[PDB]
RNA sequence: CGUGGAGGUCAGUGACGAAGCCUAGACCGUAAGGUCGGGUCGAACGGCCUCUAGUGCAGAUCUUGGUGGUAGUAGCUAGAUCUAGCGAAACCACAGCCAAGGCUUGG
RNA sequence: GGAAUACUGCCAGCUGGGACUGAGGACUGCGACGUAAGUCAAGGAUGCUGGCAUAAUGGUUAUAUGCCGCCCGUCUUGAAA
RNA sequence: GAAAUUGUUGAAAGGGAAGGGCAUUUGAUCAGACAUGGUGUUUUGUGCCCUCUGCUCCUUGUGGGUAGGGGACGCAU
């Protein structure tokens, strides 16, 4: 096909943070397509995957990923915390961040 | 096996104004300065020790490999090992003999014990 | 067959039974599953046999998309609503042992065009519902898998 | 009496106690069983004792009772132990009758371990005759690195390639 | 916990390299501290149980030594202000682009 | 006249989705279902299956980016300078 | 042969600052088992096993130590 995308896009945001001190434990994602919370629930603990590049060719590729899952909803709009294994670098605020579908239940 | 291992906190400790200065060391020592901003603990400042940090003890004095460390000289002391060697290591007191080594080290593969710091002084 | 010679804790009673799998409801034997994840992912291929090791069991039919006899975990599979008619087809003659394993071994092949004919058979009783299968998955554009409905 | 001598062995020193870097202390006592001075597994202070021992042949059941205990010359008796582990276990047990189950419990288990000994370091008797290991000493060291340094720089090495080519042209 | 010496004890360790110092190596201690791996070095040294002190450093306009910034500066010997050569000190926590709240909010 | 619906409530009613933890380490206890033997969701988690020794992963380091932190000590504590 | 302090070569950032705290990122970089078995089952030699024959010391006991002639439980295969 064109289009073999499996995995819904998004945007990393921010670590959660309080109005100084932040928490980069958990980072905060935006999704495309969810509007609202209750949109959110059927996203929640899908899994992130977030990937980018590495010039040295580490396994044979340079493609590289964090994993993670989705824990929780965030705000009204519709933003959703996850927390990734190895927290994102903070490097990239507002980075394309992959939400594939598996665990699937429906 | 053993539990999970678990630090608490993993980073050294290190004296307030450590690197300002040369003419002050970086070993821990405390703050009596009652202005201080170390001992008053304000925010973004540096972690005294305290002793809510201590370890599990469970697995307190744990080397990583699950092991703990007992530390030889010559055989006739690793030989106290005999019976643990589940629980404890031993390695090799630094000032050891090249010549001495290699004995701790057949003897203390024969007795299946795990010996930390083998590869010390021994080439092949 | 010594003593244990280094004394150690044993364990105490574990209280945890193993009791069976509740699959969810949207699987019954028979509906097109699309693939997540592995090699195979995003295709389409039928579930035919929920095993004993909870895992489904799933076939391309390989004649058809190239998706073989195949174990599967069930929560990375997503359920469609199109069933098809499974019942004209055998079962039993394989569970997780014929997986177990230590190229192809003629007879796995046997068994793959055995199912194989029976099952294209029926699914040509259905219109398009044969390219159906040979054809990927993938969301569009726009796609919002948290409005669709599979 | 008894616990005397371990009270004593308890504060002052012992010629022989270890005291690991963690809190616990070795015992390095040849004959003892768990080689931990405890109240229990201390040799010096039991007054009847049994620990298993190899003599470089088979493992000797060494024991000892209060009525020697001023004749330490003979002190310890000694029995053999069998080739059969499962005999051995039953002559150990067997001798040991009354003796409380600490002795039984354990000194089972020195047999098990120093059986295994045994046979692990039969295997590695058959094992690797290759790459020995070796120390090499410090000024051993120096010479070598420096000898070979002026070693290069006496040959200026191209000289002899090229004049080796003249020559073979 | 650590430092100097002492009384025991490890039949402790040591020219096959003791101390010491370096370390973008490791482990242990919550920490004081500890223990190993490389590297340089050359002759004594350490652990446990106890004794005894001239025993623990950031400060003292601290003492003594070594170094710097100040700066090749202010300047003073050959050459025609220039050049060459020679060459200080006072002082030194650090560093000094704005504006209002007195770090913060702007430029 | 006759039902219904919202509102506040109740349930020792049913059921789906997600997260974080698995402390303890023969048995003893309280129990529930059992014809009984036994069983068990009852005094703290187990099973299955995957990846790995030119390992898996782990670290130290210099930088990066996000937020936070100003110069220490003494002395009148208060423009706390 | 330490530190301060300086030179060279390389790294890295910098143009308005250095230093610290929590966290990953990237680069470099280092470590990363003489693990190489276990439970059996069989074939076959040998001997501390079997059967003869002794000898010895003493805590004289449900003990050690040891020799020779042979034969088929530990060990090797």
């Amino acid at each position: 096909a064109e289009s073999h995308r499996l995995y819904v896009k998004g945007k990393h945001l921010s670590y959660q943070r309080s109005k100084r001190v932040n928490n980069p434990n958990v980072s905060l994602i935006k999704i495309e397509g969810v509007a609202t919370p209750q949109d959110a629930q059927f996203y929640l603990g899908k899994r992130i995957a977030y990937v980018y590049r590495a010039s040295k060719e580490v396994r044979g590729s340079k493609i590289r990923v964090m994993w993670g899952k989705v824990t929780r909803t965030h705000g009204n709009s519709g933003v959703v915390r996850a927390t990734f294994r190895n927290n994102l670098p903070a490097k990239t605020f507002g980075a394309s961040v992959r939400i594939f579908l598996y665990p699937s239940n429906i | 096996p053993h539990p999970k291992i678990v630090k608490k906190h993993t980073k050294k400790f290190k004296r307030h104004h450590s690197d300002r200065y040369h003419r002050v060391a970086e070993n821990w020592r405390k703050q009596k300065g009652i202005d201080s901003v170390v001992r008053r603990r304000f925010r973004g400042n540096i972690s005294q020790p305290k002793i809510g940090y201590g370890s599990n003890k469970k697995t307190k004095f744990l080397s990583p490999s699950g092991h703990k460390t007992f530390l030889v000289a010559n055989v006739k002391d690793l030989e106290t090992l005999t019976m643990h060697t589940k629980t404890y290591a031993a390695e090799i007191a630094h000032n050891i003999s090249a010549k001495n080594r290699v004995v701790i080290l057949a003897r203390a593969k024969a007795l299946g014990i795990k010996v930390t710091n083998p590869k010390g002084r021994l080439a092949l | 067959k010594w003593y244990p010679s280094e004394d150690v804790a044993a364990l105490k009673k574990t209280r945890k039974a193993a009791r069976p799998q509740k699959l969810r409801a949207s699987l019954v034997p028979g509906t097109v599953l699309i693939l997540l994840a592995g090699r195979f992912r995003g295709k389409r291929v039928v579930y035919l046999k929920h095993l004993e090791d909870n895992t489904l069991l799933i076939s391309g039919p390989f004649k058809v998309n190239g998706v073989p006899l195949r174990r599967v975990n069930a929560r990375y599979v997503i359920a469609t609503s199109t069933k098809v008619s499974v019942e004209g087809v055998n079962v039993e003659k394989f569970n997780v042992e014929y997986f177990a394993k230590e190229e192809i071994k003629a007879e796995r092949v046997e068994d793959q065009k055995v199912v194989d004919k029976a099952l294209i058979a029926e699914i040509k009783k259905t219109p398009l519902l044969k390219q159906y299968l040979s054809a990927s998955f993938s969301l569009k554009n726009g796609d919002k898998p948290h409005m669709l409905k599979f | 009496s008894d616990e005397i001598v371990w009270q004593v062995i308890n504060q002052s020193f012992c010629s022989h106690r270890i005291k690991a870097p963690n809190g616990q202390n070795f015992c390095r006592n040849e004959y003892n069983v768990t080689g931990l001075c405890t109240r229990q597994s201390c040799p010096l202070a039991n007054s009847k004792y049994a620990t298993v021992k190899c003599d470089n042949g088979k493992l000797y059941l060494y024991m000892k009772t209060p009525e020697r205990a001023h004749t330490p010359a003979k002190l310890w008796e000694r029995i053999k132990l069998s080739k059969n582990y499962t005999k051995a276990l039953q002559q150990i047990d067997e001798h040991l009758l009354h003796w409380s189950k600490f002795f039984r419990h354990k000194c089972k288990q020195r047999f098990t371990k120093l059986t295994q000994v045994m046979i692990t370091e039969r295997r590695l008797a058959l094992r690797e005759e290759e790459r020995h290991y070796v120390g090499v000493a410090p000024k051993v060291k120096r010479r070598e690195q420096n000898r070979e340094r002026k070693a290069l720089v006496a040959a200026k090495i191209e000289k002899a390639i090229e004049k080796e080519l003249m020559d073979r042209l």
